[PDB]
RNA sequence: CUCUUAUCUUUAAUCAGUGAAAUUGACCUUUCAGUGAAGAGGCUGAAAUAUAAUAAUAAGACGAGAAGACCCUAUGGAGCUUA
RNA sequence: UGGUGAUAGCUGGUUACCCAAAAAUGAAUUUAAGUUCAAUUUUAAACUUGCUAAAAAAACAAAAUCAAAAAGUAAGUUUAGAUUAUAGCCAAAAGAGGGGCUCUUCUGGAACGGAAAAAACCUUUAAUAGUGAAUAAUUAACAACAUUAACCAUUGUAGGCCUAAAAGCAGCCACCAAUAAAGAAAGCGUUCAAGCUCAACAUAAAAUCAAAAUUCCAUAAUUUA
RNA sequence: AUUAAACCUUGUACCUUUUGCAUAAUGAACUAACUAGAAAACUUCUAACUAAAAGAAUUACAGCUAGAAACCCCGAAACCAAAC
C-alpha cells in the first residue's frame, strides 16, 4: 500500500482534530468482521493480534511494528486514539478505571451521571 | 457479481447543479456591436447625400429587368434607380448625415433619388404607374406627404 | 440486480470509518530506531516460562493410601 | 436502536453496556445489610483491573522505550567527543 | 363395407352361501405456475376446498418394463484344436 | 448325496452411551475401489528456539525466493516406534489449447440469517436457560433541445464536347458578367428542352443522455419532516 | 402453542448409496423370536525376583518370570468322487 494513504493533509488534521506533533501512544482496536471466507494471511494476522472475539477492546502501542500489523487488517478493525484526561491511573486507582466510548480512560469512577 | 456492482454504483459520477438555468438567468452583459454591410453604407450614403429630395413609393411586384428599363427611363428624367438590400437601409440613419428619416423608409419601397428640383420630371414618373402608390417626397430632405410634395413642388 | 438504496449508504459509512483508521495510523509515535530492543528483555523472560511448562510431562506417583483406603468400602454399622 | 444518539451524548450505545443501571446492585436486604457483589459485576471488574495494570505497564515500558533512546544518544554523543593524553 | 339395426344366450346388476392372488415405508392422498436430473399429491408462489359415498371410460404422460431384436470391436479374458 | 462354512478384490447386512484428536500431495504398481516408498500425522525420549513479520541485496531483468535486528506471539528441532490417508465437489482468479468449452496453477466455501425455494454466493468465532437489549448481510430500482424557421427566383448563353439533340441538370467542360439578387448549377423533370424546387436578395424568429403453444401471476402505492 | 381436539405459525418420510446433494436409485404390510470380529510372535502397561530369572529343555552386559491387551456374517455361476 502506498504511504500516501497514511500521509495526512491539513484538511485531514482539522477533520480528525489531531495535531501532527505529540502523536498518540496507544491504539484501541476492535474486530468488526468475520475471518471466514478470507485468505489465510488475513486469518493469521487477526489471530496474532488477539482480536478473536468481535467488539472486544484491546490495548496496543502506536509503534511501527504494531502500526504495520494494523495496516494489514485495517479494513477489519476500528482505530481510536486512547485519551488520558486525568493521566495514568495509580495503584490505588487501578481498580476504579473505566474506558468511555469517547476514547478517554478515566482513572476514577464515581458512579455519578455525567448528564 | 452483485458485490462488485455495488462498488460501481457508489463511484458513479455526481454532477453539480447550476444556481440558475441559462434561460432563467439574470440579465447578463452582451458583446459590443460590430458593423460587418459596411460596404453598403458607402453606396447609400453617396446617393442620399447627392440627392436632396427623395420620392418614396412602395414597390409593386416589379421585375428586375423592368428596373433597369425604368432606371434608363429616369435618366431621361435625370433621376437614378439606385437600390440595395433594405435590411442594411435601416442602419443608414445610424451612420449618415441624418438620424431622423427612419419612419420614411419603412418596408420595401421604390426610392426615386434626384438632386435637382425638376418637378415635372418627378411628376411624370408618378404618371408612369398609377396603381403604384407614392408615399411622398422629402423635398430638401424634409418629411412631407405625397399631397404636400405636390404643394411644395408647385 | 439493481443495488438497493440502503446498501449503497451502508458501504459508504463503513468506508468512512476505515478512513479514520488510516489517519490514526499516520502518526507513528516511536521511530524504528527507538523500537529496536526496547522490549527484548520482556520477550526473553516469557519464552523461558514457556519452555519450563512444556517440559513438565512425567509419569505419576503411586501411594499406599490408595490401596489401603479401598478397605473402607466394607464399613458398616457396628 | 438509538445507539448513535447515545454515543453523541457520550453514553454507551447499548443501554446494557457501561452504566449505573447494569453496574449497580439490583437489590438490598430489608434490614439494610448490603447485598453481596454480583458475580457478573465481579467478573467484569476483574477484567477492567487486569487491563488497567497492563495499560500502566505498557506506558512504563513505552517511557523507557523513548527515554532509553535518549540515553543511547548521550552515549553516542559522548563517544563522539573523546580525548586522551 | 356404404350404414347400421333387431332378437336370443353368456357376461352384467340385485338377493343369499362360500371365499383367493399379485401388491402394500407411512399417508389427514387436490389444481395452476415456478424450481429440478426430460422430471412435484408432499418444495417456492398463487388458487380451490362441508363430511362421507356411488357408477363409468382407456387417449397421452415421446407410459413402465427384461439378460428381447440387430450389427461390430478387443495387439480383453478363458476354453478348445492342431499339420 | 458327499468333498463343502468350495471360492467370490463382487452385492447386501452387520445390535448401547459420553469425552478427546483427526486429510482426494510426490514416486511405482494387471496400477488408478487396493497396496508399497517419500511426505504428513502420531507416541516416547533428548533440549531450544520457532511461526508471522522482516530493512537494506544482491540474484533476476537492469512480491514473493533468500533473512540483522526487532516486534507480535508459543511452539519447534533431533532420536526411536507406528500406522492411517493416498478418487472430490462448486465458486472466484492466473495461464495454456478451442476461436462456449478442455485442461494446469492459486484462493475460498459446507447457517439454524439473507439472495424466492438455494451443499458451492453474502453476513456469521463454539453452546447454555431467559415473555431482555444493540447490531450484520439483506428484490429491487426511478421520450431528448441546446444553424432554421419565410419568400422568391431576372439576363448574357441552347456556353465548347463524339452528343440527331442534349441548353445547370446523356456524357463532357473549364468555372466568368451585369445587375440590389443568380450556383456557368444543388436535387427534380428530361423524345432534347420547356420546365419543380434549394441556394440568391430582400421580410420571419430561435439557442451534454435519462432515471410460442394448460392459466396473467402478491396485493397495491407518486410527498407530515 | 392455546381457554379450546381441528383452524394460526414452523417443517422437502426412512435405510443404504451415490460428491461432504437428492423432487435421484435400492430395501421395508405389520408383530414376536432368531440373526454377523475369533487367534499373543513382539511391544506398552501391572506386579515378582534380579546379575540372575523360570517347579528340567528358555533367555540374559538388567534381564527374566506371571498377568492383561487382537483380526465378522449371508449369497454364486462352477469343479470332482460315489450312488440313483
Ligand atoms: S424561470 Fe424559466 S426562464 Fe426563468
Amino acid at each position: 500500500i502506498p504511504d500516501k494513504v497514511f500521509q495526512p493533509k491539513p484538511e485531514d488534521h482539522e477533520k480528525y482534530g489531531g495535531d501532527p506533533q505529540n502523536p498518540h501512544k496507544l491504539h484501541i482496536v476492535t474486530r468488526i468482521r468475520s475471518t471466514k471466507r478470507r485468505p489465510y494471511w488475513e486469518k493469521d494476522t487477526i489471530k496474532m493480534l488477539g482480536l478473536q472475539k468481535a467488539h472486544s477492546p484491546q490495548i496496543h502501542k502506536n509503534i511501527p511494528s504494531v502500526n504495520a500489523k494494523l495496516k494489514v487488517v485495517k479494513h477489519l478493525i476500528r482505530i481510536q486514539p486512547l485519551k488520558l484526561p486525568q493521566g495514568l491511573p495509580t495503584e490505588e486507582t487501578m481498580s476504579s478505571t473505566c474506558l468511555k466510548s469517547t476514547g478517554e480512560l478515566v482513572v476514577q469512577w464515581h458512579l455519578k451521571p455525567v448528564e | 457479481h452483485f458485490q462488485r456492482q455495488k462498488l460501481m454504483a457508489i463511484t458513479e459520477y455526481i454532477p453539480p447543479k447550476p444556481a440558475i438555468n441559462p434561460r432563467c438567468l439574470p440579465p447578463p452583459p452582451k458583446p459590443p456591436k460590430e458593423e460587418s454591410v459596411r460596404l453598403l453604407r458607402q453606396d447609400i450614403v453617396a446617393v442620399f447625400r447627392d440627392n436632396r429630395m427623395i420620392a418614396v413609393c412602395q414597390n409593386v411586384a416589379l421585375s428586375a429587368e423592368d428596373k433597369l428599363l425604368l432606371r434608363h427611363q429616369l435618366r431621361k428624367h435625370k433621376i437614378f434607380i439606385k437600390v440595395f438590400p433594405s435590411q442594411v437601409l435601416k442602419p443608414f440613419l445610424e451612420n449618415s448625415k441624418y438620424r431622423n428619416l427612419l419612419p420614411l423608409f419603412v418596408g420595401h419601397n421604390l426610392l426615386l433619388v434626384s438632386e435637382e428640383p425638376k418637378v415635372k420630371e418627378m411628376v411624370r414618373v408618378l404618371k408612369s404607374v398609377p396603381f403604384l402608390p407614392l408615399l411622398g417626397g422629402c423635398v430638401d430632405d424634409t418629411i412631407l406627404s405625397r399631397q404636400g410634395l405636390v404643394d411644395y413642388a408647385k | 440486480r439493481t443495488v438497493s438504496f440502503q446498501a449503497k449508504e451502508s458501504m459508504i459509512r463503513r468506508l468512512e470509518v476505515e478512513a479514520e483508521n488510516h489517519y490514526w495510523l499516520s502518526m507513528p509515535y516511536m521511530t524504528a530506531e527507538q523500537e529496536c530492543g526496547h522490549a527484548a528483555e520482556r520477550r526473553a523472560q516469557a519464552f523461558e516460562a514457556i519452555k519450563a511448562a512444556a517440559t513438565s510431562k512425567f509419569p505419576k506417583h503411586r501411594y499406599i493410601a490408595d490401596q489401603l483406603d479401598h478397605l473402607n468400602i466394607s464399613k458398616k454399622w457396628s | 436502536a438509538g445507539g448513535q444518539w447515545r454515543l453523541q451524548q457520550g453514553l454507551a450505545a447499548n443501554p446494557s453496556g457501561y452504566g449505573p443501571l447494569t453496574e449497580l446492585p439490583d437489590w438490598s436486604f430489608a434490614d439494610g445489610r448490603p447485598a453481596p457483589p454480583m458475580k457478573g459485576q465481579l467478573r467484569r471488574k476483574a477484567q477492567r483491573e487486569k487491563l488497567a495494570r497492563r495499560v500502566v505497564l505498557l506506558t512504563q515500558e513505552m517511557d523507557a522505550g523513548i527515554q532509553a533512546w535518549k540515553l543511547r544518544q548521550q552515549k553516542l554523543q559522548e563517544e563522539r567527543k573523546k580525548e586522551h593524553d
